[PDB]
DNA sequence: CTACCGATAAGCAGACGATCCTCTCGAT
DNA sequence: CTGCTTATCGGTAG
RNA sequence: AUCGAGAGGA
């Protein structure tokens, strides 16, 4: 139920993970994000340009996405963008923040132990991004000053040269979200770190799990922060008529107002100190709009409760994205009874009783060889057993079989879909839980019963270790001929 | 003891003894603590310990160590258990509920773990077996490349056995006539006797046989027969002497060739590894080896002409048989073992319930770790 | 081969990789009072030749890294001298077929 | 009903993949996106009917593929986009 | 470069039997064909399921459908359902 | 303990031998003792075992144990599978675990290993050290919903 | 079960001044050396000091918690072998009959 | 444990802080029969039938005698009760009011649901407990007292007395973790802090036998670490502590440590001056049980042991609440007064404050934090008569 | 019988073993110048109705208690006027997989002022095959 | 004899925890 | 019931 | 319809 595509289609075959740029974020976006209302401007009832469209989604199921058109169930959803002023540190990076400020010194911005030191040289040639980051960092973090020049291997004296100025380099630490070292306080700004990575040469990142044109340190800490379209932060709930957005909303609008809350110190009435008592919060909610599991503080109320979601706990493990919606997504054509065993039943087979059978559906395309029982299955409708519901035509249009004029009749023409109840000797994976084996997922054979259990052979009862005790059981239909083979062939 | 008591007293028409007959439900301890005594409860492995300090219930004196004190059950289910006793049994038996929704809790964290530590591990076509990476685990999957739905446990005759026991079931000796084969085993058996082209080719089978013999025994020291091997060579032979209905009493067609040169060359046509290269064929030759022992073996001139007899119709097909089926036994490339690997072992561990080593879902939880923690450890010196 | 009996200062391991092309190897006399592979557990390990190893490489076509790997202080691959690249050959018994060849770069 | 992760382990055992496709995209979810052939992610503007797929910035017109993937995938990216990582889907086999 | 590749037709270390996946998607593609009214290759014996016509023409081996066998390194060997031995 | 050993006859008698067993461990000193064999003396800590008589034995002992889980409980699991779990441990070239620590760090791609426990951090240096990944294992084709490599997808069909 | 109950609580102070109107040391003029023959006394794990002949004031307490004089809640444990006696009026203790 | 809460609990709870800065001075209770004052209408004889059907909360109105007859909130009532009314009613009399004569109440009742209060248990405090610790782990033995009063807000003083160094480890010292400190102090200076400076006289408090030399010899290595300190004033000196505390101090730090020996170690036995012989006894008690456990005579504390734990019924659970909910109340009038300087009590806050937590779960108001959420008060169950 | 089942006769069941009365609950109140109602639902502007009948709802936008309930009939009707940019349908159907026959309804209001509605259905339940003993 | 560097030992802290399932209640 | 970080101790070099 | 809690089934 979609369109048709100048644009081929193909298998996904390689990806790659990077990291976004100024120049990405800023090109990538249609969205400018000036206010952090969301809508209703002085109460008219639309859109607004400060969060929530100008260029992006939409919510009263309108075609005015845009030119991306066409229907919320197309969209995608781009996305804008929120230009912050004062550069703002990353949360899942502090760690390694930290690594490479442990790794690169000030002022000039330059690798500390180069091919010179006779221990680096094993780490310049080693394979892998990931060892070799990890081979440099236990060197030169005793190391502190940037060195005069320095030797000359190999050998005597007196020296060569490489180049950089002998200042001295902190002994970094962790503070919630800054960085203050001792020298020998002094704190290293946002400002202060991206000037040292926005320099750095082109053989530093690379020595260094990173790459030339994919991801930089100087994309690492957040220049431009992407907004997030609204598919994947949807509207309302219990009122049509009394608002009831999301939650990453909320979080949103949390940044927005600390953002045109520093212009309004820059451009306006400008304090001297205590502003960076607002540098904290600005940093504190993308540093919590991504990640409220760390140590301090968390969060709470509004419009809402608490404490708080921040995607990476709709992506951490269980009942979130991947392991609870992408590894075991919830599916349809399914069935759940109460099984009892029947010794007049064959091995293979299963009792689907007959109110599941009118309830399930196989598509079947019509052949000239099963027209004949085809149409007897369409004209009896999906109320007696052996019959049908839905008929699917040639531009992808739904005749629905249980209303409509033209029922009670329907020529079926060739190759035309026609979904079926499920009748006999039929192949239907059918499963227990908790599914330890192959053997907890065995493919039946279908005899259509009375009465409102799923009926089985009590010989296999061990596989799928069963009782009668009440023990539930699921049972899951095909929808290709293809997987019917490789049902009752696997 | 008060169980085989209560076992050698029920008589054969006592249905509950019937069902343990049959091995339908139930067992030994079952009779033996509804009829007898349910015996001695245990929590965390010892005895009903103290809770009131130095006695177990108050009421009982301290430091009581007697039987009954200390939890042991003198009645049995059908005489009724006393009121100190019923609150010990309750003591173990809540063990068990808090094991049990402990011990799946501890299991599915196991298999979820093996499943997600092997799953793309599959066969391929190279019948290796490696995972994405294309990094190799085993070379021939199971080291033999064979499915194990296929295989059966099979016992190794040549690894038992006397040294008197064995010339006498396998050497054919032409030149001795106490130690020839009959004229009443071969149609040629009298023109056989002597000759000396079939007594080079039978010092090639025997002195095979004895290489298998010392071969086996280096590899199984256990002195244990019975293996896990491909392709049930009794059940073809059964199936032979019953498909051909042969006499017992009526002399073979075949020649002392056919067997001989047919077994060694049914041995290059069971094919698992296929590659026409060097390396391969060696490895080819090292996959079969066992199954090898085992067909020479089984079958050996005196096997197939003294102890079942086989006509050359029937050899012919025999032979014929066992490469058939043992094509049919190799593992398919495609198939995912990874998962199936990890299921096999991540199953019985889901059935473990309750004698001082660390064993169970507990000790498992180690073995799965690589601990350096281990609570059991155990030299064990010869 | 350096044979010392009770331990080495660690400012002499890093006078060994100091004369190339030649190698030297410290062995303790604790660990060499009895012959590792001569246990029930040890197969017989067989080092091969850079000719035999392009042989592997090609013939079950793999990548260098794709192999099965053994570690540089192995007590077996100390005991036959390994380098990087070396590969060793392992020929264990086994209940499924009486062979099964092993094969172990070292990394 | 879920097909849960434990479930669809059981379904590798098989080797049956085309019955987990089915599965995972004929039921379930199936969505119908839009990758640029040069940057890689989902910026391109879907102008359908009208043939046009201008992608700016990359000024993408012809280089542009329709993939076949499931919507808690796109949501998965895009929240990996969000949280400034950038997730590329690239079409052919070698590098 | 597109291409090549490929492993010619000698030279085949391969199984010469079809394998239980083989067999099981051959049949799958063909009955996604059958059931899609498309010609057929062998005379129908009175039966009707787009699955069971591709048995017979298995049996038959008049399946015009040909395997591509991948190995890790890259490398594909081609087969014909004609050259490929069922036995299962 | 019980032993079955070749008798000069052929047969395997019965000769039951003298077996110390002790309740700590360092086979480091044990092993260099006059009396006992050093070609039998085995111990229940395969991660010592591989310490001292190199990673091969080190399988066979992990596999020992693996063994004695199953079979002291009346079960019998079939060698491929215990002997593939065993070997996947062992082929990285030390005792590789069957725990975040172990199977998770070993160069796999990202979003196979996401699929686990430590889930975001995977994503995220993934990002950062511009990992690419190769999506030709079981996960990675879950998650994009597409014909994966597995048994059915393991090879082509054409005409 | 069917016959337990939990304790209500009850004021701690009657049992405080009658004690130290019944023999009973308060704690501060208390010597440990010369006194060993001693058995401190608790009150809701409060040590108000020591005690000498304690038999006598058991027997008394017992007599006054069965006829009803003390509230018949209040636990009241004797240790022989430990020289101890802690008088218990928590709000939570669970009893039952017998 | 509901009649204990509103014939008294109720009373005192009241009172302590309840004086004001003139002298807003709470008295005396007077608590109603089950009452609905409903919009636009009169006061109404709420009985339990009339609660369940109309969505309503079975609770009486608190009345309270304040000084220079008001309404304080609704109190929730467990039915039969008090005076649910009920527990005066009639067998006939139960009928006519639609109420089985069966139903034994447990359970007043919030939004027309009835709702139970599951009895919480936890480990009971003022109690003397040792514990054997692990091997990676410095300290031996532990002496463990969740000292907390029983009428006097809620504070939760945990005191442990240590015994650092294994069995063979050198110099087994014992030192003790005090409240509000940070740093952890050897015993001897705690006593010397309380006022008992001579050593003998320090062993008195601690060992009670002159013949058992055993113990005694355990405790020569405390003194060691002792005579640093010689007099009081120092020992109360000797709490610092570290790093940085002000600066300015001296004769502010030796007040400092001057009360936290008497509001928060041990806040039982009592919080006032003339108590320092009470509490180094007692002090001395847990080194005298610490180290009867560490030569083996007496056996490790048992954590499972039913008559050291208590359970939290009905009663003193709605206390928590009350104590906190009365006191936010307090607070506000306290504001309100504050803004006055020339009728103002919020009783939805009291009234709303019970009912959402016995509606809920979440024992604690709107906060949640409190790990309570337990589903403390959960919905009756009413499958059968014995369920 | 085998592995936890049982055999029950069916004419002892229809003499009235093991037979049991259900009864189901089901609410409503109105609104938090603009107030819920109660009336029997019609199209006005709503275009977002339930599925079901109405129409055994009669006036004041509930069942009598006499009636037959079954699968996706609408209890009780109730309506929510609304501008916004009339009254949209807020009524609850009887439960999807549920049947039988009202109890019965009740008519009330809360301490609010708010009209409060609460019905009961009853329905026989015969012991099925798979029920759980 | 003193200062710097390396190695080892001790002390503190983190990331999950059976699968599915059906119901009830309260909340910005 | 475990890996990583920090502190302390013994060793070598200037 | 979303979140948060508890009860029960296998
Ligand atoms: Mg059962
Ligand atoms: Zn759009
Ligand atoms: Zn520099
Ligand atoms: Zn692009």
């Amino acid at each position: 139920g979609q369109q048709y595509s100048s644009a081929p289609l193909r298998t996904v075959k390689e990806v790659q993970f990077g990291l976004f740029s100024p120049e990405e974020v800023r090109a990538i976006s249609v969205a400018k994000i000036r206010f952090p209302e969301t809508m209703d401007e002085t109460q008219t009832r639309a859109k607004i340009g400060g969060l929530n469209d100008p260029r992006l989604g939409s919510i009263d199921r309108n075609l005015k996405c845009q030119t991306c058109q066409e229907g919320m169930n197309e969209c995608p959803g781009h996305f804008g963008h929120i230009d912050l002023a004062k550069p703002v540190f990353h949360v899942g990076f502090i760690a390694k923040i930290k690594k490479v400020c442990e790794c690169v010194c000030m002022h000039c911005g330059k690798l500390l132990l180069d091919e010179h030191n006779e221990l680096m040289r094993q780490a310049l040639a080693i394979k892998d991004s990931k060892k070799r980051f990890a081979a440099i960092w236990t060197l030169c973090k005793t190391k502190m000053v940037c060195e005069t020049d320095v030797p000359s291997e190999d050998d005597p004296t007196q020296l060569v040269s490489r180049g950089g100025c002998g200042n001295t380099q902190p002994t970094i630490r962790k503070d919630g979200l800054k960085l203050v070292g001792s020298w020998k306080l002094r704190v290293l700004s946002t400002e202060e770190i991206l000037n040292i990575f926005k320099h750095i040469s082109v053989k530093d990142f690379t020595s260094l799990g990173f790459n030339e044109v994919f991801s930089r340190p100087e994309w690492m800490i957040l220049t431009c922060l992407p907004v997030p379209p609204p598919p994947v932060r949807p509207s309302i709930s219990f009122n049509e008529s009394q608002r009831g957005e999301d939650d990453l909303t909320f979080k949103l609008a949390d940044i927005l107002k600390a953002n045109i809350s520093l212009e309004t110190l820059e451009h306006n009435g400008a304090p001297h100190h205590a502003i960076e008592e607002a540098e904290s919060l600005l940093q504190f909610h993308v540093a919590t709009y991504m990640d409220n599991d760390i140590a301090g503080q968390p969060q709470a109320l509004q419009k809402s409760g608490r404490p708080v979601k921040s995607i990476r706990a709709r992506l951490k493990g269980k009942e979130g994205r991947i392991r609870g919606n992408l590894m075991g997504k919830r599916v349809d054509f399914s069935a759940r009874t109460v099984i009892s065993g029947d010794p007049n039943l064959e091995l293979d087979q299963v009792g689907v009783p007959k109110s599941i059978a009118k309830t399930l559906t196989y598509p079947e395309v019509v052949t000239p060889y099963n027209i004949d029982r085809l149409t007897q299955l369409v004209r009896n409708g999906p109320n007696e057993h052996p019959g049908a519901k839905y008929v699917i035509r040639d531009s992808g249009d739904r005749i629905d079989l249980r209303y409509s004029k033209r029922a009670g009749d329907i020529q079926l023409q060739y190759g035309w879909k026609v979904e079926r109840h499920i009748m006999d000797n039929d192949p239907v994976l059918f499963n227990r839980q908790p599914s330890l084996h192959k053997m907890s997922m065995m493919a039946h054979r279908v005899k259509v019963i009375p009465y409102s259990t799923f009926r089985l052979n009590l010989s296999v009862t061990s596989p799928y270790n069963a009782d009668f005790d009440g023990d539930e059981m699921n049972l899951h239909v095909p929808q290709s001929e293809e997987t019917r083979a490789e049902l009752s062939q696997l | 003891k008060a169980g085989r008591l209560a076992e050698v007293n029920l008589k054969d028409l006592n249905n509950v003894k019937q069902m343990v007959m049959a091995g339908s439900k139930g067992s030994f301890i079952n009779i033996a603590q509804m009829s007898a005594c349910v015996g001695q409860q245990s929590v965390e492995g010892k005895r009903i310990a103290f809770g009131f300090v130095d006695r177990t219930l108050p009421h009982f004196s301290k430091d009581d160590y007697s039987p009954e004190s200390k939890g042991f059950v003198e009645n049995s289910y059908l005489r009724g258990l006393t009121p100190q006793e019923f609150f010990f049994h309750a003591m173990g038996g809540r063990e068990g509920l808090i094991d049990t929704a402990v011990k799946t809790a501890e299991t599915g964290y196991i298999q979820r773990r093996l499943v997600k530590a092997l799953e793309d591990i599959m066969v391929h076509y190279d019948n290796t077996t490696r995972n994405s990476l294309g990094n190799v685990i085993q070379f021939i999957y199971g080291e033999d490349g064979m499915d194990a739905a296929h295989i059966e446990k099979q016992s190794l005759d040549t690894i038992g056995g006397s040294d008197a026991a064995f010339e006498k079931r396998y050497r054919v000796d032409l030149l001795n006539t106490d130690h020839t084969l009959d004229p009443s085993l071969l149609e040629s058996g009298s023109e056989i006797l002597g000759d000396l082209k079939l007594q080079v080719l039978l010092d090639e089978e025997y002195k095979q046989l004895v290489k298998d013999r010392k071969f086996l025994r280096e590899v199984f020291v256990d002195g244990e027969a019975n293996w896990p091997l491909p392709v049930n060579i009794r059940r073809i032979i059964q199936n032979a002497q019953q498909t051909f209905h042969i006499d017992h009493t009526k002399p073979s067609d075949l020649t002392i060739k056919d067997i001989v040169l047919g077994v060694k060359d049914l041995q290059e046509n069971l094919l698992v590894l296929r590659g026409k290269n060097e390396i391969i064929q060696n490895a080819q030759r090292d996959a079969v080896t066992l199954f090898c022992c085992l067909l020479r073996s089984r079958l050996a001139t005196r096997r197939v002409l003294q102890e079942y007899r086989l006509t050359k119709q029937a050899f012919d097909w025999v032979l014929s048989n066992i490469e058939a089926q043992f094509l049919r036994s190799v593992v398919h490339p495609g198939e995912m073992v990874g998962v199936l690997a990890a299921q096999s072992i991540g199953e019985p561990a889901t059935q473990m319930t309750l004698k001082k080593v660390t064993s169970g879902v507990p000790r498992l939880k180690e073995i799965l770790n690589v601990a350096k923690n281990m609570k059991t450890p155990s030299l064990t010196v010869y | 081969i350096f044979v010392y009996q009770n331990n080495i200062t660690p400012s002499a391991m890093k006078l060994v990789p100091s004369i190339p092309p030649a190698t030297i190897e410290t062995f303790n006399e604790a660990a060499l009072v009895v012959n590792i592979t001569h246990h029930e557990l040890v197969p017989k390990h067989i080092r091969l030749s850079s000719d035999e190893k392009r042989e592997l490489l090609k013939r079950y076509r793999l990548k260098e890294s794709q192999l099965p790997r053994i570690q540089r202080a192995d007590p077996v691959a100390l005991y036959l001298g390994l380098k990087r690249g070396e590969v060793v050959k392992i020929i264990r018994k086994s209940e499924t077929s009486g062979r099964y060849a092993s094969y172990r770069i070292c990394m | 009903l879920r097909f849960g992760e434990m479930e669809r382990d059981c379904m590798i055992a098989h080797g049956a993949a085309s019955f987990l496709k089915e599965r995972l995209m004929e039921a379930s979810d199936a969505f119908r996106v839009h990758i640029c052939g040069i940057c890689g992610l989902m910026t391109v503007i879907a102008k359908l009917n009208h043939n046009q797929f201008e992608c700016k910035g990359c000024d993408n017109k012809i280089d542009i593929y329709q993939i076949h993937i499931p919507y808690a995938a796109k949501l998965l990216f895009q929240e990996l986009m969000a949280m400034n990582i950038t997730p590329r889907l690239y079409t052919d086999r070698s590098r | 470069t597109l291409k090549e590749k490929a492993i010619p037709k000698d030279q085949r270390a391969t199984t010469p039997y079809m394998t239980k996946y083989e067999r099981a998607r051959i049949l799958g593609t063909r009955a996604l064909q059958i059931s899609m009214n498309a010609p057929v290759f062998v005379d129908l014996e009175g039966e009707t399921d787009p699955l069971r016509i591709a048995m017979k023409e298995l049996a038959e081996k008049k399946i015009p459908l040909v395997i591509r066998r991948y190995l890790p390194d890259g490398s594909f060997e081609d087969w014909s359902v004609e050259e490929l031995i069922v036995d299962l | 303990y019980d032993r079955k050993v070749p008798s000069p006859t052929g047969e395997y008698v019965k000769e039951p031998e003298w077996v110390l067993e002790t309740d700590g461990v360092n086979l480091s000193e044990v092993m260099t003792v006059p009396g006992i064999d050093p070609t039998r003396i085995y111990t229940n800590s395969f991660i010592d075992i591989m310490e001292v008589l190199g990673i091969e034995a080190g399988r066979a002992a992990l596999y020992k144990e693996v063994y004695n889980v199953i079979a002291s409980d009346g079960s019998y699991v079939n060698y491929r599978h215990m002997a593939l779990l065993v070997d996947v441990m062992t082929t990285q070239g030390g005792l590789t675990s069957v725990t975040r620590h172990g199977f998770n760090r070993s160069n796999t791609g990202a979003l196979m290993r996401c699929s686990f426990e430590e889930t975001v951090e995977i994503l995220f240096e993934a990002g950062a050290s511009a990992e690419l990944d190769d999506c030709r294992g079981v996960s990675e084709n879950v998650i994009l919903g597409q014909m994966a490599p597995i048994g059915t997808g393991a090879f082509d069909v054409m005409i | 079960s069917l016959m337990s109950c939990i304790s209500v609580g009850t004021d701690p102070m009657p049992i405080i001044t009658f004690l130290s109107e019944w023999g009973m040391e308060p704690l501060e003029d208390y010597v440990p050396h010369q006194s060993p023959d001693a058995t401190r006394v608790f009150v809701n794990g409060v040590w108000h000091g020591v005690h000498r002949n304690p038999a006598r004031l058991m027997e008394t307490l017992r007599t006054l918690r069965r006829k009803g004089d003390i509230n018949p809640e209040v636990s009241m444990i004797r240790d022989i072998r430990e020289k101890e006696l802690k008088i218990f009026t928590d709000a939570g203790r669970v009893y039952r009959p017998l | 444990s509901f009649n204990q809460f509103v014939d008294y609990t109720l009373q005192d709870i009241i009172c302590e802080d309840s004086t004001l800065i003139y002298e807003i001075s709470f008295g005396k209770i007077y608590v109603t029969k089950p009452m609905v004052n409903e919009s636009d209408g009169v006061t109404h004889a709420l009985y339990p039938q009339e609660a369940r059907l109309r969505n309503l909360t079975y609770s009486s109105g608190l009345f309270v005698d304040v000084k220079k007859k008001v309404f304080i909130g609704r109190l929730p009532i467990m039915l039969r009760s008090k005076n649910c009314y009920l527990s005066e009613a009639t067998e006939s009399d139960l009928y006519k009011l639609k109420e089985c004569p069966f139903d034994m109440g447990g359970y007043f009742i919030i939004n027309g649901s009835e709702k139970v209060l599951i009895a919480q248990e936890r480990s009971a405090g003022n109690i003397v407990q040792v514990f054997k610790k692990a091997a990676p782990s410095p300290i031996s033995h532990v002496a463990e007292i969740r000292s907390a009063l029983e009428k006097g807000s809620r504070f939760i003083s945990t005191l442990q007395v240590k015994l650092y160094g294994r069995e063979g480890s050198s110099a087994r010292t014992i030192k003790a973790t005090l409240p509000y400190i940070k740093q952890d102090i050897p015993i001897v200076i705690i006593f010397r802090a309380l006022g008992i400076i001579p050593d003998g006289e320090i062993l008195e408090h601690i060992c009670y036998d002159v013949n058992d030399w055993q113990m005694l010899e355990m405790l020569k290595p405390c003194v060691e670490d002792g005579f640093v300190i010689q007099d009081r004033e120092t020992a109360l000196d000797f709490i610092g502590r570290r790093g940085t505390a002000l600066g300015i101090k001296k004769e502010k730090r030796i007040q400092y440590a001057k009360d936290i020996l008497q509001k928060e170690f041990l806040p039982h036995i009592t919080q006032l001056e003339g108590f320092e012989s009470r509490k180094a006894f007692f002090l001395g008690y847990m080194i005298n049980r610490l180290l009867l456990c560490a030569l083996d005579r007496k056996d490790q504390d048992d954590r499972d042991h039913f008559g050291k734990k208590r359970l939290d019924l009905a009663g003193p659970l709605l206390a928590q609440l009350f104590k906190t909910l009365f006191k936010k109340l307090t607070k506000d009038i306290f504001r309100y007064m504050q803004r006055t300087v020339e009728l103002a009590i919020n009783a939805k806050t009291i009234t709303s404050g019970l009912k959402y937590a016995l509606a809920t779960g979440n024992w604690g108001e709107q906060k949640k934090a409190m790990s309570s959420r337990a589903g403390v008060s959960q919905v009756l169950n009413r499958y059968t008569y014995s369920s | 019988n085998q592995e936890d089942s049982m055999i029950m006769n069916q004419s002892s069941i229809d003499r009235g073993l093991f037979r049991s009365l259900f009864f189901r609950s089901y609410m409503d109140q109105e609104k938090k110048s603009i107030t819920e109602t109660f009336e029997k639902p019609q199209r006005t502007n709503t275009l977002r109705m339930k599925h079901g009948t109405y129409d055994k709802l009669d006036d004041d936008g509930l069942i009598a208690p006499g009636v037959r309930v079954s699968g996706e009939d609408v209890i009780i009707g109730k309506t929510t006027p609304i501008s916004p940019d009339s009254k949209r349908d807020a009524s609850t159907p009887l439960r999807s997989t549920e049947n039988g026959i009202v109890d019965q309804v009740l008519v009330t209001t809360n301490q609010d002022g708010l009209k409060f509605v609460k019905v009961r259905v009853r329905t026989t339940k015969i012991p099925q095959i798979g029920d759980k003993f």
